[PDB]
């Protein structure tokens, strides 16, 4: 029982962490296609460093 | 106070710089903003108000621009009776987890040497209990002693039985000085001295501790620690022990472990200070950074320090340069062999290179100063014997020879004697030889009324008697 | 553990709000990096570069500091970026490293998964004093004969492995790590249990996978660990690999576990060191190497200790390995590490190839612990047998040339060579100490004396056949009771006995 | 040719003065009874 | 014998842990009621014999 409670942990582990790998590879490449596309964003950055 | 800045640092080398009033050479400077405390020796100026520092500790951990302070004074190390029975650091600092040192005094460890006109005084006679230190090597009671040898041939051991048969009966005082020696070995001599009542630490009710009477002081630079410390740590040690001879005019013990360290703990920073090598791989300042100590190291018309220094050899090499100019600066000496140590015989005292001031006819008498000759005379007619024994054989030897070759034999087994200290290794027990009983057991030997008995039971005997008493149980077993 | 939506991205969401030193490499080559700014870098911490590699400051020179680079220099392209982390150079530390194959730095090279660590521990560090410290009473059962008879080894000690080129070293260090699995399964308790750590210094990847295959076909992978710090890996990996080996091991140290470790072509490290040094126009001493090298070894070796009571109990053993050229040890690196550690086990061809394998030379072979690391039933044998062989190295030159002797000389000479056809071992084939006891006895008390040199060799195993099988109770005591009542001697005489009875030799 | 000799020799050497510690044992406790205990 | 008598019990495992450190808390409920099941036949059996 007690291998059988680290093998789901260690499953339970590593599921976690794929997905959290693929939630950041998927917005980021949601935001690289959206910046590209929308005029909006650009000037939107030049005043966000403006004002930074 | 001044305060300096670090502007580089290169290993245990620190270059320093101040805006005004530069500190001279061997100065102590603290650094501010480390974890531990952390000590810089000074020991070169460099110009445009820079210096060059020795670090006590390790340089790891250390910025640039991080701030120092200027203490006006070289290391100065505490001193009186509060530093008896305790540890101390090259720096003064305890190291042996008991508390604070509550020291009202503290000396430089850079000072000047007794000039000549502090004399020295008789040369007094040491008994030590050993066989062939007490006949052919007559240890200075004032005068410093030497151990050289190379890699497994018994120096510390010879100094804790040095110590068992001297300090304990010593009514003055004492100082041991580890210089890059194993930690194993500091922790065993603190535990012994402990046991041996050389050490009596008293706990206390309130957690402080109690270190009255306690006829001994130590001071450890170990392999652990960097040079710089490895260096001054026996600069410490002298200072602890010209403070009870100068001061309190006692009587003081000196045992120092492998200061050849010194001189390496030298060489490892010589190139670092811009410095050329010499020969083959030691320092130029090594002849004068030795007679610093060793004048330093001296009985005057105040107190006495009879010194003890153990001389690694490296590769069994006695031309090395560090032994070369360490000779000169000995009373007594006792050189370890391999050869010798390979057959049993121990203390491995060679004999014919051990050497010493003290051994005159009008210092020892005729009785000993011509036993000694005789002795010396027929190791060295057995040793040019060797090839005629080991081409042709003992067949060809007249009875002379063989007589001469038996003698030298026996005279070599009867030298060797168990220690104390050694019964975790051999496990018979100890023994203390006093000079009458020896010479007269030469004198005997010489003589020719022992030959006959069996060399066998001439070897690790303490005395003649002894040698006489294992013959006999030889005998009962033989029938 | 949490669950995904509510709480990981929340926690996200609160860990991205974040607005508002550097400098530039100005020279490189060979592996080394010359930058220019980072006033506030600490000496000896880890620097990261504009490409991924990493690096560590050694010289903080005045203007410049010299950075030593993890990694081929075609990526450093004079002007790149380059910034300082804060941390000093350390390494993961935890039984997650038991099993496993990693680099100089931690990172892992078996292919099989990231290094389960959560605790670190600093490289370079301060061995401990003399107060946490107590003397060495427990013994390493190393599985050979002759070094657990006549130069043992105990649990917190430092004992050197130096000989020449292809004479056993590697093979000596694989069987001490072999005997432990018995010790290991038989037991819960970590506080007997033996791990082991492998440095591998200058070695060839071909080699360390032979020596990884040797122990997993023999289950030896489950308390041990490999530090692969090889020829292609860069000069400061090569340096810093041994220090890692004892910063994994101060945790068993620590922690009240035991451990041992073998650093295995320690002349790697120096010749790495000097590379660097040289490389850093740092100024050579004598074999072009700089005079650092006694700081170097002495940190390093200082970190084997055994501990109190109060701090655990730990211990780490430290073997260390050295090849020499020609038998010299007359030279640097020979003469520091023999005068800093506490033994020798020298290794010699004429004794390997005159039939003595392992050919360790028990003359020049030292222990200083000595006894104290050793059982009282083997102390009661191995001085015996250390006099026997004393006299039988004294005689048996003079004998050679074919004179006619007594019958107590002879005696000394069969004896000798009985000890000397019984100290000789198969690779890969280490022994139980209850198995050594019985074997040496047969030897010490003469049943091996009249029997024929070459027949020991079948002699020995015929005899620990029959032990294992009906004697096994006298071997579970003298395991137990770490001692020979005569009772025991009685029962293993009887049983050599009857041995003998059912056997028989050429003589 | 070194430890060769030195091996020689000492073999040579213990193994002559063996047999002359025998046979000084053997003959010893009759010209030296003074120490013998069976006198004692 | 001597083997499972010289430790005695050091297993002893405890749910609080794992019911924690798990996110399912589905199947381990299940396994857990299984393990107190058999349990309790042993010390039954040990009991009776
Ligand atoms: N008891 C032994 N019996 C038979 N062969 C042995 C024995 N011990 C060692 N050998 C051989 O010694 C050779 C070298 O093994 P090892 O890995 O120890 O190399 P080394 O001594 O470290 O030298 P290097 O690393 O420079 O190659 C091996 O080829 C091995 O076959
Ligand atoms: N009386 C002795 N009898 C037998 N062996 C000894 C004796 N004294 C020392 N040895 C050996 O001397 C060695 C100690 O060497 P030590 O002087 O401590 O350091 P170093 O190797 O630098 O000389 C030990 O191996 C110890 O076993």
């Amino acid at each position: 029982l007690v291998e059988k409670l680290n093998g789901i942990q260690q499953a339970e582990k590593l599921i976690q962490g794929s997905l959290q790998d693929v939630m950041i590879r998927e917005i980021v490449s949601s935001f690289k296609d959206l910046y590209k596309s929308r005029p909006e964003l650009h000037d939107a950055a030049m005043q966000s460093a403006i004002q930074g | 106070t001044n305060h300096g800045r670090i502007t580089q640092v290169i290993g245990a080398v620190v270059d320093v710089h101040f805006d005004e009033q530069l500190p001279p050479i061997l100065n102590s400077l603290e650094v501010q903003g480390h974890t531990n405390r952390l000590v810089l020796e000074v020991a070169q100026h460099l110009g445009e108000n820079t210096v060059r520092t020795i670090a006590m500790d390790a340089t790891e951990g250390l910025v640039r621009g991080q701030k120092v302070v200027d203490t006006g004074a070289p290391i100065q190390v505490p001193v009186g009776v509060e530093t008896l029975g305790r540890i101390m650091n090259v720096i003064g600092e305890p190291v042996d987890e008991c508390g604070p040192v509550p020291a009202k005094k503290t000396y430089s460890i850079h000072r000047a040497a007794p000039l000549f006109a502090d004399q020295s005084t008789e040369p007094g006679l040491l008994q030590t209990g050993i066989k062939v230190v007490d006949l052919l090597a007559p240890y200075a009671k004032g005068g410093k002693i030497g151990l050289f040898g190379g890699a497994g041939v018994g120096k510390t051991v010879l100094i804790m039985e040095l110590i068992n048969n001297v300090a304990n009966k010593h009514g003055g005082f004492s100082v041991f000085a580890g210089v890059g020696e194993r930690t194993r070995e500091g922790n065993d001599l603190y535990h012994e001295m402990m046991t041996t009542g050389v050490i009596k630490r008293k706990k206390l009710e309130d957690g402080k501790f109690d270190f009255t009477g306690s006829k001994a002081a130590l001071v450890y630079g170990q392999m652990n620690e960097p040079p710089g410390a490895r260096a001054r740590v026996a600069l410490t040690a002298l200072s602890v022990a010209e403070y009870f001879r100068d001061e309190q005019g006692q009587d003081v013990l000196l045992f120092i472990d492998n200061i050849y360290r010194f001189t390496q703990a030298g060489s490892e920073v010589s190139a670092l200070l811009g410095r050329i090598p010499s020969a083959v791989g030691y320092q130029p300042t090594l002849a004068t950074d030795l007679g610093q100590l060793q004048e330093r190291i001296t009985t005057t018309k105040k107190g006495s320090i009879t010194s003890v220094q153990a001389v690694y050899v490296p590769a069994d090499d006695l031309t090395d340069p560090a032994p070369a100019t360490t000779f000169a600066h000995l009373d007594a000496t006792t050189v370890l062999s391999r050869q010798i140590a390979e057959l049993g015989i121990y203390p491995a005292v060679d004999p014919l290179d051990s050497t010493s001031r003290m051994l005159a006819p009008e210092i020892v008498g005729q009785e000993h100063y011509d036993t000694a000759r005789a002795t010396q005379k027929l190791l060295q007619d057995y040793k040019s014997l060797q090839d005629i024994i080991a081409i042709l054989g003992m067949d060809e030897l007249s009875e002379e020879d063989k007589l001469v070759v038996s003698r030298a034999r026996k005279i070599q087994r009867f030298l060797s004697q168990p220690f104390t200290v050694a019964e975790v290794f051999t496990g018979k027990p100890g023994r203390f030889v006093e000079l009458p009983e020896t010479i007269k057991s030469a004198q005997t030997i010489l003589r020719g009324e022992c030959d006959d008995l069996p060399e066998m039971a001439f070897y690790m005997c303490g005395g003649l008697e002894e040698v006489r008493s294992k013959a006999v149980k030889m005998a009962q077993e033989a029938a | 553990a949490k669950i995904s939506p509510s709480e990981m991205s929340r926690l996200l969401e609160e860990r991205i709000a974040g607005w508002k030193e550097v400098g530039r490499v100005v020279s490189v080559g060979d592996g080394i990096a010359r930058l220019f700014g980072l006033e506030g870098v600490q000496a000896g911490e880890l620097v990261e570069f504009q490409n991924g590699m990493t690096g560590m400051a050694l010289n903080l020179e005045t203007d410049n500091v010299g950075v030593v680079i993890f990694g081929d220099d075609r990526s450093v392209l004079e002007g790149d970026s380059v910034k300082r982390t804060g941390r000093i150079v350390d390494v993961p530390i935890g039984p997650g490293l038991l099993g496993r194959v990693v680099d100089a730095l931690g990172n892992p090279i078996d292919g099989k998964g990231p290094i389960p660590a959560k605790e670190r521990r600093r490289v370079e560090l301060k061995a401990p004093g003399i107060i946490p410290r107590k003397s060495v009473h427990e013994p390493m059962m190393t599985g050979l004969k002759c070094v657990d008879a006549l130069v043992p080894v105990g649990r917190g000690q430092r004992e050197l492995i130096i000989g020449d080129r292809q004479t056993g070293k590697t093979a000596v260090a694989v069987d001490a790590i072999i005997n432990q699995k018995e010790i290991n399964d038989s037991t819960d308790d970590e506080s007997k249990k033996l791990y082991c750590i492998y440095v591998a210094v200058g070695q060839k990847r071909s080699t360390v996978a032979q020596i990884v295959k040797a122990l997993e076909q023999r289950d030896a992978m489950k308390y041990t660990t490999v530090v692969a710090a090889t020829a292609s890996e860069a000069a400061p990996l090569q340096f810093l690999a041994p220090y890692s080996g004892c910063a994994m091991g101060e945790w068993f140290r620590d922690s009240g576990r035991h451990c041992v470790i073998i650093y295995d072509d320690l002349s790697k490290q120096a010749t790495a060191y000097r590379q660097m040094s040289l490389l850093l126009r740092r100024p050579p001493g004598r074999e072009a190497y700089p005079g650092d090298v006694f700081y170097l070894h002495s940190r390093l070796l200082e970190r084997a200790a055994k501990m109190g009571d109060k701090s655990g109990g730990g211990s780490l053993t430290a073997l260390p390995v050295i090849e020499t050229q020609a038998g010299d040890v007359s030279a640097y690196i020979p003469t520091n590490v023999i005068s800093i550690t506490d033994g020798q086990i020298f290794l010699e061809t004429e004794l390997f190839y005159k039939g003595i394998r392992p050919a360790i030379n028990v003359g020049l072979s030292v222990s200083r612990v000595g006894s104290a690391a050793q059982v009282k039933a083997m102390k009661q044998v191995a001085g015996t047998m250390k006099l026997e062989l004393a006299q039988y190295r004294e005689v048996a030159a003079f004998a050679q040339f074919g004179s006619d002797l007594d019958a107590s000389t002879r005696q000394l000479l069969t004896r000798g060579t009985a000890l000397t056809e019984l100290l000789k071992q198969r690779q890969y084939s280490p022994m139980k100490n209850s198995v050594q006891v019985c074997v040496l006895y047969c030897g010490v008390k003469g049943y091996l004396d009249p029997l024929d040199p070459k027949e020991i060799s079948r002699f020995e195993s015929l005899f620990i056949d029959y032990i294992n099988a009906n004697h096994q109770d006298i071997l579970k005591t003298i395991e137990t009771e770490k001692e020979l009542s005569e009772k025991t001697e009685a029962k293993l005489r009887a049983a050599v006995d009857e041995f003998v009875a059912m056997n028989e030799f050429k003589k | 040719s070194v430890k060769f000799m030195d091996q020689k020799r000492s073999g040579e050497e213990t193994v002559y003065f063996k047999k002359e510690d025998e046979a000084l044992l053997r003959n010893l406790l009759a010209n030296h009874p003074e120490y013998d205990p069976k006198y004692s | 014998i001597e083997r499972q008598s010289t430790p005695g019990k050091p297993q002893q495992i405890d749910w609080a842990k794992w019911e924690s450190q798990i996110a399912h808390k589905d199947i381990l409920n299940c396994l857990k009621t299984f393990y107190t099941n058999q349990v309790q036949i042993l010390d039954r059996a040990l009991g009776a014999l």
